[PDB]
C-alpha cells in the first residue's frame, strides 16, 4: 500500500530545534518530487518546502527560508525536514506528501506529526467523573490540566463508541488545557451496567482508567 | 496562452482564418470602399451576420507554429474579388493615422502607415474563445498600446475598425477550409 | 528546417524539444542543453504569458519526435526581463532542470562561444530542429530531427536588405547587436526550429552561436533567418548558468 | 509571487443545493488544484488541472476557470460532501494554498438535550470545582447558555466547547464549563444552567443543589 508516516513531533522550546522525518513506502521513493505541508491548529494548509527526487532542487515558503533545511535519503525511503530557531508560529501538524508524478497534483499524505514550540512544561492530565443523575441518560469524563495537545478518550476500551461526544479542548487562563468526554446511555442500564473513560495523553505518557457510576445521591 | 479558434484548436502562424463577431449581430471582417476610395481599401465589420467575410492570414515574425497572446502580429487579406483596376492591391493590414474617424485599419499601399505590430488579447467569458486586436506602435509599453474598435461610418452606417478608447471590438475564428 | 536533411543519430547531442500539456506533449520550440541543468530557448518560446511549471517538460535529443519520449520536469522559467510584445529583440530564455542530465556522448552540452567570437562570413554553421520543411509545409511523420549548413551574412549587410521592400526607413534599424543573420533561398531554420540552436564549428569545438529568433517566412529572398546572438547575452545567462 | 485569495471562508447549504468555492490567483496561472479535508484528517486530492477530477471523487464535483478566476462546484451538495476545501496553484515556487472554504450542511432544526454536572469529590479536595453544562445533538449552531449562582448571573468564569457537525445526523453539541475556587463553591446553593435554542419554545433550565443535592 502506498504510504508515508511522519515522525518526530513533539514539544519545543522557542529558539530550539528538530528533525523531523517522513517514512515512505509502496513505491520507488527515488522517483518522485516530495513535499512539507503545514497547519496551525484551526488554521489552513501553508506550503513549507519541496525536493526534487534527486535532491539536485530545494524551494522553500518565504517565513521557513534558511531556518528549514529539507533533504532525503532514497537508500532509506525517508524524506526529512531539519526545523532550526523554532518559534511559536511554527506550531502545527507537519505533513509530509509525495507530488503526483504525471499531473503533479499532491496524491498520498501521511497521518501528519504535530509540533509545539512552547516554553510551557508537559503536564498530565486530572481525570474527574461526570457522574449520571426511564429514557436517556448522560455520563461523561472531565480531563483537567494537562499540556501540550493531544488528549485522547475513549469508552469501555473502545466497546462503547454510540452517543459519545468528545469536545474539542480548551485552553485555560493558567496555560493549561481542559476538555471533557460524554456518553449518552439507556438510564436502565445505570448501576448494572459499568461505563470507563480510558484517558490516553502521549505528551506526558499519562494513561487513566476512570470509572463512572452514580453516588449517594 | 495560444489564440484559439471556434474549435479550440491553437490559430496556427500563416493560418487563414475568418474573424467572426462575438454577437450573432454582426459579420465577419472583410474590405470596402469608403469616402473618395476608388478601391475597397477600409477594413469593415460585416453588418450581415451570414457574412463570414474574407478568410485573414494571421501571422507573427516569430519561427513558432503557433499564434501566441503577446506575440507581434501582421494581418492580410487571403485573396478576394476585386474590380479589374483595383486586382494587384497589397492585402497588408495597416494603421494609418490623421484620419477625422481616428487611426484606421487599412489595407492598399500605406506609405504613411504607423510603424509597429498587432497583438491578439483574450476576453475573458470562460467556455467561449473571445479575442480583441491591439495596435502597438514600435517599442511601446502595453500602455501606450491601442484596442481596436468600431467607429460607425456618420452617412452610411458603414462598421470602419479603428484604434478606439471606446468599446473593443469583439472576435472569435473560423478555421478555412 | 528548410533544405537540408536527416541527422545521424550521433550528431546534436545538445538539441532539445519543448513540450506543453494538452490532448498530448506537444512540441512548441527547440532548445539546447547548455548546463547539465539549463535549456537555452527563446523568450518568445515561454514568454510574455509564461505558463506554470506544471504545463511544461523537456524533452532530450531524439531521432524521431514522439517516438520514445522520456520527458523531463522543469524547476524555473527565466524569460529575459527585456522582452516584450512591441519590439521583435531580447529574444532569449531559460528553463532550469530539476536535475542534471546525466551527459553521454549521444547527449551532452553545447559549448557557450567566448564574448570576442563574432561568427563572421565565411564560418561554417548549422541549424537543427523538427519544424517546418518548407512555408505551411510541416515536416512528416515520423519527424525526423533535421540539419542544415547556413552562411553567415554580416549584421549591417543583413539590415540593408530587411528594408528592401519595406516601408520601413534607412533611420531605423531592423537587425540590432544582439541578433546573428544565417540563411538563404534554399537553406534556412523555419516555424517549429524556434528556440533551437544555430552551431559553429570553432578551433575544432562546436560553439553555440544562435538561437532560432524571427525572419520574414523561410528561406525567402533578402530575407535570411535572424537568430539571437548569443554572444550578446553571456552576462545575463552567467547570473543564472554555472560557468 | 503567486498568492491564493479564496472564498467564501465558510458556508451552510442544503442537500441538493448547488455550492460554488471561487479561488483568486494574483497573477494569472495555467491550472487550479483542489483539496478536501475532513476534521482532524489529512487532506485528499480532489481536482487537478483546474477540472479533472482525482480517482474515487464524485462526478457532483467540477473545476473550471482560467487566468486568475477559478471555481470548485459541487452540482448536488450531499451530507458527505461536508468538509473544509483549499485551491493550490503549481505555476512557480513558492507555491501557496487559498485559505480554504468551509462546508457545514443544514438539516431540520433540533433542540439540545441538557444536563447539568455537579464536580466531583475527588475535584473538591484539590480546591477547584468545575461544573459542566452539556447541550446535546441540537441544530442550528447558535445557542446562548447562562449560568446563575443563587440566581446570580455569572460573568466571565466560564468556557465553551462546541463538537463539528456529526457525521451520523448533522447536529452539534455544546460544553459550558463553569470554573470556582472550593471556596466560592462552598458559599452557594443552586446552580443553574440556562439554554436558550431556536428549537426551545421556552429558555430550559438544569439546576442542582450543592453536594449531597
Amino acid at each position: 500500500e502506498v504510504q508515508l508516516v511522519e515522525s518526530g513531533g513533539g514539544l519545543v522550546q522557542p529558539g530550539g530545534s528538530l528533525r523531523l522525518s517522513c517514512a515512505a513506502s509502496g513505491f520507488t521513493f527515488s522517483d518522485y518530487g516530495m513535499v512539507w505541508v503545514r497547519q496551525a491548529p484551526g488554521k489552513g494548509l501553508e506550503w513549507v518546502a519541496f525536493i526534487s527526487s534527486g535532491s539536485s532542487t530545494v524551494y522553500y515558503a518565504d517565513t521557513m527560508k534558511g531556518r528549514f533545511t529539507i533533504s532525503r535519503d532514497n537508500s532509506k525511503n525517508t524524506l526529512y525536514l531539519q526545523m532550526n530557531s523554532l518559534r511559536a508560529e511554527d506550531t502545527a501538524v507537519y505533513y509530509c506528501t509525495r507530488r503526483n508524478y504525471d499531473d503533479w497534483y499532491f496524491d498520498v499524505w501521511g497521518q501528519g506529526t504535530l509540533v509545539t514550540v512552547s516554553s510551557a512544561s508537559t503536564k498530565g492530565p486530572s481525570v474527574f467523573p461526570l457522574a449520571p443523575s426511564g429514557g436517556t441518560a448522560a455520563l461523561g469524563c472531565l480531563v483537567k490540566d494537562y499540556f501540550p495537545e493531544p488528549v485522547t478518550v475513549s469508552w469501555n476500551s473502545g466497546a462503547l463508541t454510540s452517543g459519545v461526544h468528545t469536545f474539542p479542548a480548551v485552553l485555560q487562563s493558567s496555560g493549561l488545557y481542559s476538555l471533557s468526554s460524554v456518553v449518552t446511555v439507556p438510564s436502565s442500564s445505570l448501576g448494572t451496567q459499568t461505563y470507563i473513560c480510558n484517558v490516553n495523553h502521549k505528551p506526558s505518557n499519562t494513561k487513566v482508567d476512570k470509572k463512572v457510576e452514580p453516588k449517594s445521591c | 496562452d495560444f489564440v484559439l479558434d471556434n474549435e479550440g484548436n491553437p490559430l496556427e502562424n500563416g493560418g487563414t482564418y475568418y474573424i467572426l463577431s462575438d454577437i450573432t449581430a454582426f459579420g465577419g471582417i472583410r474590405a470596402a470602399p469608403t469616402g473618395n476610395e476608388r478601391c475597397p481599401l477600409t477594413v469593415v465589420q460585416s453588418r450581415n451576420e451570414l457574412d463570414k467575410g474574407i478568410g485573414t492570414i494571421i501571422s507573427s515574425p516569430y519561427r513558432i507554429r503557433f499564434i501566441a497572446e503577446g506575440h507581434p502580429l501582421s494581418l492580410k487579406f487571403d485573396s478576394f474579388a476585386v474590380i479589374m483596376l483595383c486586382v494587384g492591391i497589397p492585402t497588408e493590414w495597416s494603421v494609418v493615422e490623421d484620419l477625422p474617424e481616428g487611426p484606421a485599419v487599412k489595407i492598399g499601399e500605406n506609405k504613411d502607415a504607423m510603424d509597429g505590430w498587432f497583438r491578439l488579447e483574450r476576453v475573458s467569458d470562460d467556455e467561449f474563445n473571445n479575442y480583441k486586436l491591439v495596435f502597438c506602435p514600435q517599442q511601446a509599453e502595453d500602455d501606450k498600446c491601442g484596442d481596436i474598435g468600431i467607429s460607425i461610418d456618420h452617412d452610411d452606417g458603414t462598421r470602419r475598425l479603428v484604434v478606439s478608447k471606446n468599446k473593443p471590438l469583439v472576435v472569435q475564428f473560423q478555421k478555412l477550409d | 528546417i528548410v533544405g537540408g536533411q536527416e541527422a545521424p543519430r550521433s550528431k546534436w547531442p545538445w538539441q532539445v524539444s519543448l513540450r506543453v500539456h494538452g490532448p498530448y506533449w506537444m512540441h512548441f520550440c527547440g532548445g539546447s542543453l547548455i548546463h547539465p541543468q539549463w535549456v537555452l530557448t527563446a523568450a518568445h518560446c515561454v514568454g510574455p504569458d509564461v505558463k506554470d511549471l506544471a504545463a511544461l517538460r523537456v524533452q532530450l535529443r531524439e531521432q524521431h519526435l514522439y517516438y520514445q519520449d522520456q520527458l523531463l520536469p522543469v524547476s524555473r522559467i527565466i524569460v529575459h526581463p527585456q522582452f516584450y510584445t512591441a519590439q521583435i529583440g531580447a529574444d532569449i530564455a531559460l528553463l532550469e532542470l530539476e536535475e542534471p542530465v546525466n551527459v553521454s556522448s549521444h547527449v551532452h552540452t553545447v559549448t557557450l562561444p567566448p564574448a570576442s567570437e563574432t561568427f563572421p562570413p565565411g564560418m561554417p554553421c548549422w541549424v537543427t530542429g523538427w519544424g517546418d520543411v518548407d512555408n505551411d509545409e510541416r515536416l512528416p511523420p515520423p519527424f525526423p530531427l533535421k540539419q542544415v549548413k547556413v552562411p553567415i551574412m554580416e549584421n549591417h549587410i543583413c539590415d540593408a536588405k530587411y528594408h528592401l521592400g519595406a516601408y520601413t526607413g534607412d533611420d531605423v534599424r531592423i537587425v540590432r547587436d544582439d541578433m546573428l543573420c544565417a540563411g538563404n533561398t534554399r537553406r534556412d531554420s523555419c516555424q517549429g526550429d524556434s528556440g533551437g540552436p544555430l552551431v559553429c564549428k570553432v578551433n575544432g569545438t562546436w560553439l553555440q552561436a544562435g538561437v532560432v529568433s524571427w525572419g520574414e517566412g523561410c528561406a525567402q529572398p533578402n530575407r535570411p533567418g535572424i537568430y539571437t546572438r548569443v554572444t550578446y547575452y553571456l552576462d545575463w545567462i552567467h547570473h543564472y548558468v554555472p560557468k | 509571487d503567486i498568492q491564493m485569495t479564496q472564498s467564501p471562508s465558510s458556508l451552510s447549504a442544503s442537500v441538493g443545493d448547488r455550492v460554488t468555492i471561487t479561488c483568486s490567483a494574483s497573477s494569472s496561472v495555467t491550472y487550479m488544484y483542489w483539496y478536501q479535508q475532513k476534521p482532524g484528517k489529512s487532506p485528499k486530492p480532489w481536482i487537478y488541472r483546474t477540472s479533472d477530477l482525482a480517482s474515487g471523487v464524485p462526478s457532483r464535483f467540477s473545476g473550471s476557470g482560467s487566468g486568475t478566476d477559478f471555481t470548485l462546484t459541487i452540482s448536488s451538495l450531499q451530507p458527505e460532501d461536508f468538509a473544509t476545501y483549499y485551491c493550490q496553484h503549481y505555476h512557480s515556487y513558492p507555491l501557496t494554498f487559498g485559505q480554504g472554504t468551509k462546508v457545514e450542511i443544514k438539516r431540520t432544526v433540533a433542540a439540545p438535550s441538557v444536563f447539568i454536572f455537579p464536580p466531583s469529590d475527588e475535584q473538591l479536595k484539590s480546591g477547584t470545582a468545575s461544573v459542566v453544562c452539556l447541550l446535546n445533538n441540537f441544530y442550528p449552531r447558535e445557542a446562548k447558555v447562562q449560568w446563575k449562582v443563587d440566581n446570580a448571573l455569572q460573568s466571565g468564569n466560564s468556557q465553551e466547547s462546541v463538537t463539528e457537525q456529526d457525521s451520523k445526523d448533522s447536529t452539534y453539541s455544546l460544553s459550558s464549563t463553569l470554573t470556582l475556587s472550593k471556596a466560592d463553591y462552598e458559599k452557594h446553593k443552586v446552580y443553574a444552567c440556562e439554554v436558550t435554542h431556536q428549537g426551545l419554545s421556552s429558555p430550559v433550565t438544569k439546576s442542582f443543589n450543592r453536594g449531597e443535592c
